[PDB]
């Protein structure tokens, strides 16, 4: 995470224990009769984020795989499921039906560029993207 | 050990029976419990009539014995039983009587454990009892008092029961004045005290003091006793909230004016600060005691006594009240108000002049800066008065001749020399006005103030001459009316001197330095009373800082002056104040934390607070450094808690100077000036030694400004053998030169550190206590946070009265004089509940008088025990006076 | 109780806490400083510093060269002795430079940055001395002839040197204290140095003889020196008895060490150079031992006799040790003084202490005439065998 982000939180949190901690342990309140206490420390810390794990997966290895049998669906253009190689059981699962998309060659299923025939069914629409002619 | 006991008819057996609860009674736990309810009344109380005669017994039995560490938890576990069902469950008459040793049981609990928490906790249980007794407590008392069986334990104990009646959480007038307070008070000088402070049992006392008085002549020391309640409440600031605890000094300074003894009466008196209180002092003493005694005498004398600042008599914001109190109270109109009046104390200063000589070397060396330097140098060897009279007298060689800001400095200065004089310091004046320069003429109407001070009751003052002189146009002749207006009163709540300041001070920046003096002058006047306001100062010092802050001497003065004329309370404050508010600065911010002390009519709680969220060790450039450093010396809060208290407060101030130092390489320089004003102000317990100390350091070090500082203080004892301490000091001062600049400051202190043979060193506080409060040292100090001095600088420093009046011995009843009296040696300390500590004399012989010198003489006392008298005015003559209080109209004294 | 209790545990925690505090703002190791003078101080130092005199390793002139390299050249030979050839600064100014005193040079490059003090070669003996202390006349007994013969000589002509020089006398140098011991010749000593406010310096006659021979010669030089030097010097040699003793050799260890400092102390005073800004003032039981250039003038030049008093002299004895004591003045000053005559000032003081022994014993407070006539007739008769007097009075 970016240095100068994380910088203005650290600075914030500083600020506030050292000057809470100043006025806070000086006072006199003991001796008096409103006893809040002559000496009272003051300090706030600060926590980061660790790695996060939104439902179960099986890691097994360094992890040339990684599963659950609860599914999930995910769209082509949008890999934000960033496989691991050698998974041909995860994409496009056990093969979709439920998709416009209807296997007709049978879980051949490569982690790459997966489009089989789109003309058996149709459960929803397909915008073409003139985008990858552009770059080229 | 034996199990139960007071429950056996013999005495003996009673003395196990106090042990026997740690394992349990036979039948005493249960007699006073179980069996008291379950079992009808009238049957009990055959089994307990015969345990209340031991029960009795054994109370001064107990006492007769000595544990307290096996007498302590045993007792208080039978305590519970008693409580449940025999405290006015039992019967209607039998529990009165049965309470009165079970006050016993609780007491050895309350005596040994000697904290405030268990203070408290005892007092909440023993109230209620107190209120179902309905009297049995004083019958209690007395019997302790006799000793049936008793020898020791019952001293400290009794005076606890007395403890109990503080709460009043039944008690309405039951118990709350007189219960034997007076043989309680006369034994132990300890307990009762705090006792009687937080009571306001205080009061009753007035009314037995003449009978308290026979006590207190030398059967027994109760005059330690009435010393020590007014060491309680000064302490008792911090202790609970000044808010709280203002009602509390005022009710203590009722009770002590009226009581005769009144030097306790003038230390809280002058805490507040207030109109109506200085009047009382006066009357009251009076109306109580049907005998004339040292009372009438009294209310004179506390004016005397008590030590503020500058002009003689002090605050004279009582001595101006004074004046139709004075008819009331009459031993004799004539006599009363002649010795009252200035001439008095005035007269025996003229005769003392005399003896004492010139001890330095003076200069008037003609023509040059070194004219302007000598002119200086002539105050500065007195450090006050002294036989400068002669020299000073030839207008010609010094004054005419002086060039510059030196005429009008030297011009300045004149005035507080020629204090101590009724006329003949004035006909000086009044020729030098005629003269020659602008400037001599502007300096002497600020003297003329000064001089006529010495006579005054309405006798030739100061205010009609002055009046006149406000007019002018000059700002140096202005704020020499207005300075000496402030100097000269010292306190002031008449209407002509109030709306003299109205409309002039309309001054906020000027080329001279000392117009900034104007502002500290307006609220010279506010000292010692309630509000009446002078609207121009307060309107003038916001605009000032922001103006000008970069001339540091100007800048100290003027939001000093606007915290000490808003001190003391009123509603006239109130209309200005909302004119002041709309304006909001972060200039104006810590002036508004010194009002909030003045506003409550002095604290000491709200004050300590302060200082610790503090301006101290603060600036941006200049803007919030105007009151660091007078903040952070915290001198005013070192003295206004005990002398005790004072000794410790003291060695933090030092410590705290040098933490300012370290903080600011700019704060190191003025951290040593500091050091001089500061020991000054205070009135240490570190005192002789450290000054000179850092001195000789000084020499070597560059910056010849910190001797000529340090050399006020240092000058300390003034000769009787101290003079070989002063030539060695005066030597080095001599020896170096190097530059005039250089030799100036270095002249100064040479012929400051000389004093001349029985004269006296500076004093703020009033001679029996380290509470004071000066508003004079703070221009001095202010002017002096410079590098080097300049001729204009010098003026301001040529100051430094606030000094003794040359009577330290025999104030008397019908002496008055400069004349010695008998004293006897003794080098013991024995007390710690004496105001500072004076001890019982042996009566030895040794020379005349206690020392006329602003320090010791302490331990040196009065005898008045072949008088067979008391005094009232503790011996010291750091400013005391030993004088004695007899039912006589008159001392018998003997005289030597 | 539970408000102290609470008061207590927490303070002592705040100083745990406060620790790194503690070692800085206090001192006790790292940083010693309050910093308003050591601001000042080490300002100063640091200059210095920077350049060539820290490390600044002691090391003394042993002789002015002009060989190898510059004019001004000298040979230095450290404290490790090893010598060394070394140049001069300017870069901070020279001030107390002489031959064979000590000077400060380099580690880094050796060259005098500054010399050390004038003769600071004995450090020993320079910290044992008082400066000028205040003795009251409270307890510097009597008021006698005998005290005021002693003033003219030591503290007029220091106190004022303006009449000596007008008539064109020379000014008073010496005097001998001589008579046996407890008549304060030490007590008044001190008393007058202080009265007159010159410098201070005294000095044990054991002190100025140590082991080796010639050790002795090294501290009465340096200090005698050392004394010339400074604004005006009183050196009170303290109690020579044997460690004074006239020259003789046994073949063994010889009186060598002693007559050492003796004669070092003629070298310098008669030399040829004349004593300097020095005055000596002798304090001998025994002048029987001293040797015959010490006795006559030019370090001695009035004899005065600090003996055993005169019968009118006990009487003030008296009078001014009352004053410090708290006892009864219905006690008679006189009588005392006639009931134990021949009696040194030391013996009056033993007689107000034993009246204060019966006194404490008995449970008063203050000593009576009962346990002083008592305390005077034990003082003739017993302590009068012990006494010093019958001995050293011989000698005197």
């Amino acid at each position: 995470e970016v240095p100068k982000e994380k910088e203005k939180e650290k600075v914030s949190t500083a600020v506030l224990s050292i000057t809470a901690k100043a006025k806070k342990k000086e006072k006199e309140k003991e001796k008096k009769e409103e006893e809040k206490m002559e000496v009272d420390e003051a300090e706030k810390k600060e926590e980061k984020e660790k790695k996060k794990e939104p439902e179960p997966n099986f890691q097994l290895l360094d992890n040339p795989a990684r599963v659950m049998p609860a599914q999930l669906k995910v769209l082509s253009m949008t890999e934000t499921c960033r496989y691991q190689p050698f998974k041909p059981l995860s994409i496009g699962g056990i093969i979709i039906l439920k998709d416009t998309s209807e296997d007709i060659e049978e879980l051949v299923e490569p982690v790459a560029a997966h489009g089989p025939k789109i003309e058996e069914e149709e459960q929803e629409p397909e915008p073409p993207e003139p985008f990858e002619y552009i770059d080229d | 050990m034996e199990e139960g006991g007071r429950d056996k008819t013999p005495v003996q057996s009673q003395q196990p029976s106090a042990t026997a609860p740690s394992g349990a009674d036979e039948k005493s736990s249960g007699k006073e419990r179980r069996d008291a309810g379950e079992k009808d009344k009238e049957q009990e109380l055959s089994e307990e009539d015969k345990q209340l005669q031991d029960e009795l017994e054994m109370l001064v039995e107990r006492l007769g014995e000595k544990d307290t560490s096996l007498y302590r938890p045993a007792l208080e576990e039978l305590r519970r039983q008693i409580r449940s069902s025999t405290t006015s469950m039992t019967s209607v008459p039998k529990p009165l009587k049965f309470l009165r040793p079970h006050y016993g049981k609780l007491k050895e609990i309350y005596e040994n454990m000697a904290p405030g928490e268990n203070k408290c906790f005892a007092a909440d249980i023993i109230s209620v009892l107190a209120m179902t007794m309905s009297g049995e407590r004083e019958c209690l008392k007395y019997r302790l008092v006799g000793s049936q069986e008793e020898l020791a334990s019952w001293g400290h104990e009794y005076v606890r029961h007395l403890a109990g009646e503080v709460a009043k959480e039944w008690q309405e007038l039951d118990d709350a004045e007189k219960a034997q307070r007076e043989p309680l008070l006369t034994l132990v000088k300890e307990i009762v005290p705090y006792n009687m402070a937080h009571n306001a049992e205080h009061e009753a006392c007035d009314l037995l003091m003449e009978i308290e008085q026979v006590d207190m002549l030398e059967k027994d020391i109760d005059e330690n006793a009435y010393s020590k309640v007014c060491l309680y409440l000064t302490s008792c600031v911090n202790y609970v909230p000044e808010p709280e605890n203002s009602a509390l000094l005022r009710c203590a300074l009722g009770v002590f004016r009226k009581f005769s003894r009144f030097p306790e009466a003038l230390r809280l008196a002058l805490m507040l600060n207030d109109m109506e209180l200085v009047e009382d002092i006066f009357t009251s003493c009076k109306d109580v005691v049907v005998q004339k005694q040292m009372a009438f005498m009294l209310g004179r004398h506390g004016v005397f006594l008590e030590l503020s600042e500058d002009v003689e008599e002090y605050e004279d914001l009582t001595e101006i009240m004074s004046n139709v109190q004075l008819n009331s109270n009459f031993l004799a109109l004539a006599r009363e108000l002649d010795i009252m009046e200035p001439k008095v104390p005035d007269d025996i200063y003229k005769t003392h002049l005399e003896n004492n000589r010139f001890g330095g070397s003076g200069s008037q060396v003609d023509s040059a800066r070194m004219n302007l330097a000598s002119s200086f140098v002539n105050g500065f060897v007195n450090a006050a008065f002294g036989q400068d009279k002669l020299l000073t007298d030839d207008g010609n060689k010094w004054l005419y001749k002086n060039k510059d800001h030196g005429m009008l400095s030297a011009a300045a200065s004149l005035g507080m020399i020629l204090l101590w004089d009724v006329d003949g310091g004035l006909t000086q004046i009044d020729k030098y006005l005629y003269s020659s320069e602008d400037y001599i003429k502007s300096g002497a109407l600020l003297a003329c103030g000064i001089v006529n001070s010495g006579v005054r009751n309405e006798c030739d003052p100061a205010l009609a001459l002055l009046s006149d002189y406000v007019l002018h146009n000059s700002n140096t002749m202005r704020l020499g009316s207005i300075f000496g207006l402030g100097l000269a009163y010292a306190g002031s709540n008449r209407e002509d001197v109030l709306t003299l300041l109205l409309p002039v001070m309309g001054d906020s920046k000027s080329s001279m330095e000392v117009a900034g003096v104007t502002a500290l002058a307006c609220g010279m006047i506010a000292v010692g009373s309630c509000n009446g306001d002078v609207t121009s100062t307060i309107l003038q010092t916001i605009m000032e800082k922001s103006e000008t802050e970069l001339k540091d001497t100007y800048a100290r003065w003027l939001p000093l002056g606007l915290g000490l004329n808003h001190l003391g309370k009123g509603e006239a404050i109130e209309a200005i104040l909302a004119a002041l508010e709309v304006v909001s600065e972060p200039f104006r911010s810590f002036a508004n934390t010194l009002v909030d002390v003045c506003a409550y009519a002095g604290s000491g709680n709200v004050l300590k607070v302060q200082q610790l969220l503090h301006i101290c060790s603060e600036h941006f450039d200049s803007k919030e450094k105007e009151e660091d450093k007078d903040k952070k010396e915290k001198k005013d809060k070192d003295k206004k808690e005990a002398p005790a208290d004072m000794g410790a407060h003291q060695g933090v101030a030092v410590l705290g100077i040098a933490l300012i130092a370290m903080g600011e390489e700019i704060g190191a320089e003025m951290a040593l000036r500091t050091f001089g004003h500061l020991l000054r102000y205070g009135e240490p317990t570190l005192r002789r030694a450290v000054p000179l100390a850092l001195a000789l350091i000084s020499v070597s070090n560059p910056r010849l400004n910190i001797l000529d500082t340090l050399s006020k203080f240092s000058h300390d004892a003034d000769p009787e053998v101290s003079y070989n301490s002063i030539f060695a000091m005066g030597m080095v001062g001599s020896g170096t030169n190097n530059a005039r600049l250089a030799a100036m400051l270095r002249q100064l202190a040479q012929y400051h550190a000389k004093d001349p043979n029985n004269l006296f060193m500076v004093r703020l506080a009033q001679g029996l206590t380290h509470l004071g409060k000066g508003t004079l040292t703070l221009c001095p100090y202010h002017s002096d946070r410079q590098l080097m001095s300049q001729v204009a600088v010098a003026g301001l420093l040529t100051v430094l009265v606030s000094f003794l009046d040359v009577r330290n011995i025999i104030l008397g009843k019908s002496h008055y004089v400069l004349y010695g009296l008998v004293a006897a040696m003794q080098p013991r300390m024995l007390v710690t509940f004496d105001e500072e500590l004076r001890p019982l004399p042996v009566s030895v012989r040794v020379g005349q008088a206690v020392d006329v010198v602003g320090q010791a003489g302490k331990p040196k006392t009065i005898t008045g025990f072949q008088t067979h008298t008391t005094p009232v005015l503790l011996a010291h003559g750091e400013r005391a006076e030993l004088a004695t209080e007899e039912f006589l109209p008159v001392t018998p004294i003997l005289e030597g | 109780q539970s408000t102290y209790s609470r008061q207590i545990k927490q303070v002592e925690d705040d100083i745990q806490q406060l620790l790194k505090k503690i070692n800085e703002l206090t001192g006790i190791k790292e940083s010693d400083t309050g910093l308003a003078p050591p601001a000042l101080w080490d300002l100063a130092a640091d200059k210095q510093t920077l350049q060539s005199e820290q490390p600044l390793q002691v090391a003394r002139c042993t002789k002015i060269i002009n060989a190898d390299s510059e004019d001004p050249k000298y040979i230095i030979n450290v404290k490790q002795f090893a010598k060394f050839v070394v140049d001069l600064s300017d870069q901070v100014a020279p001030t107390d430079i002489e031959e064979g005193m000590r000077v400060g040079v380099d580690r880094n490059k050796y060259q005098i940055h500054i010399p050390l003090p004038p003769k600071i070669d004995p450090t020993v003996t320079m910290m044992q001395v008082e400066e000028k202390p205040d003795v009251t006349y409270s307890d510097v007994g009597g008021c006698k002839e005998q005290i005021e013969k002693l003033r003219e000589v030591v503290e007029t002509p220091l106190l004022h040197p303006e009449r000596f020089v007008n008539l064109g006398i020379e000014p008073p140098k010496g005097v001998l204290l001589f008579g046996p011991p407890g008549t304060g010749k030490t007590l008044c000593a001190r008393a007058v140095a202080n009265r007159t406010d010159a410098c201070f310096i005294p000095v044990i006659g054991s002190e100025l003889v140590q082991k080796y021979v010639g050790e002795g010669a090294r501290m009465v030089r340096e200090l005698f020196e050392m004394a010339r030097t400074k604004k005006a010097c009183l050196i009170f040699f303290d109690e020579i008895d044997a460690i004074g003793g006239a020259r003789f050799d046994d073949g063994a260890g010889g009186d060598n060490e002693v007559q050492r400092t003796m004669l070092e102390l003629i070298n310098q005073l008669d030399g040829f150079d004349p004593r300097g800004n020095i005055k000596v003032l002798m304090a001998t039981n025994r002048p029987d031992t001293l040797d015959p250039a010490l006795m006559r003038p030019g370090r001695l030049d009035r004899k005065i006799e600090f003996s055993l008093p005169d019968l009118e002299g006990r009487t003030h004895i008296f009078k001014i040790h009352a004053r410090s004591m708290s006892v009864e003045r219905d006690i008679r000053f006189e009588l005392l003084a006639r009931l134990c005559p021949n009696s040194t000032g030391a013996e009056i003081r033993s007689v107000c202490t034993e009246a204060g022994m019966f006194a404490i014993r008995a449970r008063r407070k203050i000593a009576t005439e009962k346990d002083f006539l008592e305390a005077v007739n034990k003082v003739i008769k017993s302590y009068a065998k012990f006494s010093a007097t019958p001995r050293y009075m011989t000698y005197n």
